[PDB]
RNA sequence: CGGCCCCCUGGACGAAGACUGACGCUCAGGUGCGAAAGCGUGGGGAGCAAACAGGAUUAGAUACCCUGGUAGUCCACGCCGUAAACGAUGUCGACUUGGAGGUUGUGCCCUUGAGGCGUGGCUUCCGGAGCUAACGCGUUAAGUCGACCGCCUGGGGAGUAC
RNA sequence: GUAAAGCGCACGCAGGCGGUUUGUUAAGUCAGAUGUGAAAUCCCCGGGCUCAACCUGGGAACUGCAUCUGAUACUGGCAAG
């Protein structure tokens, strides 16, 4: 009855009736305890829901804060460890392993979709390995696009690539002096060379002038 | 009339810590200085500033970590009516080893596993926490 | 998931124009088996229903405990208004040395090796209080360096 | 930064304590409580009985400014004094005005002595005067038209105490309170005064410089012990009120209002 | 957002006398003005913002707020102020327990509103004479006490107050439960049960107006966003 | 400890300076002061009044009430050494949010007015944190500490017996 | 404070405690060593009676005392402030 007397926050109900109906709850900080009154004594109330309208394997998570806390909520039962994040489709990118993978996956096409609606969005269980290997295959980019940006000699840039975080890609929108820092920074050039980049990136607005 | 400085020191800064006083001060000794250090060592305050030439004033400033105090207990063990002297092997280990026993000896005050480190016991000024 | 375990329970009297009307006094615990451990203290005309409304209270007002494995991070003292309370942390094997009240909310918290003396008073609401107190000051090495500004091997 | 200090010393140097600078806005009427807001902590709730003038109807609405009275603060929630004593202070300078030329010209019509001198009234409020002020010589303004409009021109005023008598005729001619406490002693010399706190057995009129008078709850009426002094005559009104017993010594003039 | 020139010309800056303060609000005063205190607009200012701020991204994620002044000079504007960004608000007496023991007085809610039905949806007169008067002067009851949170379904994600010491029950309400709170509090008050506190006049009515102009602005932002 | 005066006399506080230079705190034994009643010797004796007497009341009234009334109360010099001799709270020192007063200094300020802003001493009430079995205490602690002393260990028997 | 428990109040010898700085000493204190602290008993690791009790080898301990050599923060003494 806390839920009917407003004592447990309910937003959204990611659940798939007839398997599993996995849902988290939040709650007014006061002894409360949400999932513990939701299940109740060894599971009194859980029971009920179980074979309530048939064998459905319903789970409560323990709301923790904003949507981030909702990611792992929404692998559970099971064990997340990180994920990514975006702009309007941030798409959880679920980061676990293998072994404890078998669980969090459950099923190909069940908790995939309960977990997807979990978010009200969708999410795109990965691997611990998974993320290393997209995680580089991001490093090398900013990088791995021919180099179309600021551009000077090559030895220099390979040494200022390698103390470079995420390349160049539009970097002078981030700290413009912990570059100077670097052995050798004369007069504002490298302060500078990034802003070479920007023009790189008028050039490339200059290339879709050539192309629109 | 004033028997024990080192007490008062310590009183005074339990107080400080209750009233969220940020900074307390009180006439300098010697004793109280290193005693001071010995607290900035073990971080239990922030900084300590002793000023004045013909009667100098200790002040020391009280930290405060997530509202509440840092300075969670602070006993004198020793004292004028019935002092305290520990040998290496007999010397405590205060709050399990997560808080510190002052102890003053031979090669000035340290703390209790500093004594230890050292090889030698002494006085026992107080217990922090 | 949770336990929970009814220490006491108490007749009491009040006195009215025609007589004594009896009532029921619970005090119950409940815990988790890890940190989060909570008291309640239920009354009522019936014994089952106050023993319900004692878990009911108990279930709300919870609180956490550092635990360090199985047992404590170092030895703690506890006080509530007669009880006052020791307890020390004890090596894997010993058990929970504890006597009453003190015992049942050392059980749910999910410590299971203590040797712990009763002070003072034993009166079994007191003393549970007491002992709430007592794991609730109870500080982990790791915030003690983050209070401190400094790092747990520093600590030791 | 400074800012703020320097702000705090100028808002000191465009303010004063008294009802001075016309500074509180009018910016909520209803009958029976005006309010306004002089730069203070609080808003004034001010009666409307000190905002009509002469006749028994309102004059000023939303956005008008008029000065009320300080140097008392918060009797647990509210600010001020109010602001018709402020024009007593503007009523003291017109009667100021007179030393410059020596003669202060208004309007005056003393139609009876109350306490021995007519009594002189300046458009809102009106005054209490010695006996020879109203005429300046034997004239005796009873066989003038009543309530006959001439002028005041000033024969006696007490300086400490507001007791002004003025001379409605005649344009052509042109410690301290208790040793000599024998001026409105004689048997029945009446007054005007202001009552100041009404003390369920009393009503505490008290004007003529720092004395204490009390009406209390026998006279106040012609009904003795049902009357509850609150109900029958005011809060902070200038009253008919006489002496009728006073002592020097134990400083207790006991006025009487059933004459 | 709010300027400080504004607040002055308000009626902020303004406090309680120096008899009826409280220490704990001894930071957040400046000095005492003829025996008055003077609030540091310094020092309140950029926290009004933070819990303007606060307020906002409340809003932002749904949240619900709850305005509460019972001073009954302030009751009309709060009121407004509620309304204009739909949101809830207790301009009269805050009951007893109305969070804490929200269960019960969510039956009272229902019950307010089956009489609102019968008033106005049912349009079925014929009731006894005295009965009709009583089912009247309920519905006024009802209406005036919990009006603004008829329609609020659960608890509120977040409390607004316009003074700490006049509404302690309220805030007592909101610290046991959890909610955060938004307190404007006067140098009188007690802040320490405030989570977000304002150091304000509460009782200037241009003062509180102005306080709820921003939040309500604030809280509109929040849901647009 | 209470009418005024005078004579002899102890302490307290403030204001500035100047000096001494730890000379301090506490204190078992010890010494002194110590209400009222009481004792001794000598004075005094209005009023009051243990005792006592009578009149009432009452079942009784060795009381309460009434009418009287002696020790004593008063003075001098001795003794007694106890009281709910109470703040039922040992003394000394330090530290910790506030408000409203009283009293007694004192510095500045146009005392432009009985005022304005401070700064000391003693003192009454309320109340915060904290403490407390609770009641309550709460910068005059019953809070946080130090120094020294005194005292307690179930109720009665008994603060009695020897 | 009200549960038992602050002398009725003071002065004050003995006694207890004692602001702050420098120097010195090294009594207290601490460190190391030597001598001793009987054996048995207790405890640790072992061995022997079929096991156990019991017997038994070696260690540890016997928290102390005495000395010698250091340390000098604190307490004390002495000297100057």
């Amino acid at each position: 009855p806390e839920i009917g007397e407003e004592v447990i926050e309910i937003k959204a109900a990611a659940r798939d009736p007839g398997s599993r109906a996995k849902i988290a709850v939040k709650t007014n900080d006061k002894r409360i305890d949400p999932v513990g009154a939701c299940v109740g004594m060894r599971g009194a109330r859980v029971q009920a829901v179980s074979t309530e309208l048939g064998g459905e394997r319903i789970d409560i998570v323990l709301w923790d804060d904003n949507p981030a806390q909702f990611v792992i909520n929404a692998m559970a039962p099971a064990d997340v460890a990180s994920i990514v994040v975006d702009e309007d489709k941030h798409t959880m990118d679920i980061a676990v392993e293998a072994g404890n993978l078998a669980q969090a996956i459950g099923r190909n096409g069940q908790n995939v979709r309960l977990a997807s609606q979990l978010s009200g969005w969708e999410l795109n269980v990965m691997t611990v390995d998974d993320l290393q290997a997209k995680h580089q295959a991001e490093a090398h980019a900013a990088i791995d696009t021919f180099t179309k940006y600021l551009d000077i000699d090559e030895d220099f840039a390979t040494v200022l690539v390698e103390e470079g975080f995420s390349t160049l890609e539009e970097l002078a929108y981030v700290p413009m002096k912990e570059l100077l820092e670097i052995e050798g920074l004369d007069e504002p050039t490298v302060e500078a060379l990034r802003e070479r980049a920007k023009n790189a990136l008028a050039t490339i607005a200059q290339a879709q002038e050539e192309s629109l | 009339s004033m028997q024990d400085p080192i007490a008062d020191m310590l009183t005074r800064i339990r107080n400080g810590q209750a009233a969220n006083k940020a900074a307390v001060t009180m006439p300098s000794s010697k004793l109280k200085v290193a005693i001071a250090n010995v607290l900035k060592e073990e971080g239990f305050i922030e900084d300590f500033k002793v000023e004045g030439d013909t009667k100098p004033e200790l002040e020391l400033t009280l930290k405060y970590f997530q509202g509440k105090a840092v300075v969670e207990s602070i006993q004198r063990v020793s004292r004028p009516g019935l002092r305290i002297y520990k040998r290496k092997d007999e010397l405590p280990k205060v709050m399990a080893g997560l808080g510190i026993a002052v102890v003053s000896t031979s090669k000035g005050v340290m703390t209790d596993r500093a004594a230890r480190q050292a090889g030698l016991g002494g006085e026992i000024i107080c217990y922090v926490a | 998931e949770l336990q929970e375990k009814l220490i006491a329970v108490n007749r009491v009297s009040k006195t009215v124009k025609g007589g004594r009307i009896f009532s029921f006094t619970a005090l119950t615990v409940v815990g988790d088996g890890n940190g989060r451990v909570g008291f309640g203290y239920g009354k009522a005309r019936e014994v089952p229903a106050a023993i319900q409304k004692a878990m009911e209270k108990a279930r709300r007002n919870m609180i956490n405990v550092a635990l360090n494995n199985g047992t404590l991070q170092h030895p703690v003292k506890g006080v509530h208004t007669g009880s006052r309370v020791f307890m020390q942390p004890a090596s894997e094997g010993t058990g929970i040395i504890a006597g009453g009240a003190m015992r049942a909310v050392l059980e749910v918290a999910g410590v299971h090796n203590v040797l712990a003396k009763a002070y003072g008073s034993t009166n079994p609401i007191n003393v549970v209080r007491a002992t709430i107190d007592g794991l609730e000051n109870m500080n982990s090495p790791e915030m003690v360096a983050a209070k401190r500004g400094k790092s747990v091997e520093e600590i030791l | 930064e400074s800012f703020a200090q320097l702000f705090e010393e100028s808002l000191k140097e465009i303010e004063t304590r008294p009802g001075s600078i016309v500074r509180g806005v009018v910016v909520a009427i209803d009958k029976d409580v005006v309010l306004v807001d002089a730069g203070l902590k609080s808003e004034s709730a001010i009666p409307a009985e000190q905002f009509k003038n002469a006749q028994g109807e309102l004059e000023i609405q939303v956005g008008d400014e008029v000065d009320v009275a300080l140097d008392a603060v918060e009797d647990g929630f509210g600010e001020t004094l109010l602001s018709r004593e402020k024009a007593k202070r503007h009523e003291a300078w017109i009667t100021l005005e007179k030393a410059y030329e020596d003669a202060e010209t208004v309007t005056g019509v003393i139609n009876g002595k109350v306490k021995g001198g007519f009594t002189v009234e300046l458009n809102g409020i009106r005054a209490f005067l010695p006996g020879s002020l109203v005429d300046v010589r034997p004239v005796r303004d009873t066989l003038h038209l009543e309530g006959k409009e001439l002028e005041f021109k000033v024969i006696k005023l007490d300086q400490k105490r507001n007791n002004v008598v003025v001379s409605r005729r005649a344009v052509i001619e042109s410690e301290d309170p208790w040793v000599a406490i024998a001026k409105r002693y004689p048997e029945g010399t009446k007054l005007t005064g202001r009552v100041t706190n009404l003390t369920d057995y009393g009503c505490f009129v008290e004007i003529e410089e720092g004395v204490e008078g009390l009406v209390h709850v026998s006279e106040m009426d012609w009904t003795n012990k049902n009357i509850h002094p609150s109900k029958v005559v005011n809060v902070g009104d200038v009253v008919e009120v006489m002496v009728l017993d006073i002592d020097e010594e134990r400083r207790r003039i006991s006025l009487g209002l059933k004459q | 957002t709010v300027s400080m020139r504004d607040m002055l010309k308000a009626g902020v800056h303004f406090g309680h006398q120096t008899r009826y303060w409280n220490p704990k609000m001894k930071p957040f005063i400046f000095g005492a003005r003829n025996k008055v205190h003077i609030i540091n607009l310094e020092k309140t200012v950029p926290m009004f913002n933070e819990a303007l701020a606060e307020l906002n991204k409340i809003a932002s994620r749904k949240g619900k707020i709850l305005f509460v002044g019972t001073k009954r000079a302030a009751s009309e504007a709060v009121k407004d102020a509620a309304l204009s960004c739909d949101q809830f608000f207790v301009n009269h007496r805050w009951l007893g327990g109305m969070l804490t023991n929200w269960k019960t007085v969510r039956q009272s809610i229902k019950r307010l509103k089956d009489l609102e039905t019968q008033s106005q949806d049912g349009t079925f007169d014929k009731l006894t004479k005295k009965e009709a008067l009583m089912r009247t002067r309920e519905l006024e009851k009802l209406e005036n006490s919990l009006g603004g949170i008829k329609d609020m379904g659960g608890l509120p994600d977040a409390l607004f107050v316009i003074d700490a010491d006049h509404e302690h029950i309220a805030i007592k309400e909101a610290n046991n439960l959890g909610i955060p709170v938004f307190a404007i509090v006067d140098t009188n008050s007690d802040p320490d049960g405030v989570d977000f506190v304002i150091p304000g006049n509460d009782d200037a009515i241009r003062a509180v107006t102005l306080y709820l102009g921003a939040v309500a602005a604030t809280v509109r932002e929040g849901r647009s966003q």
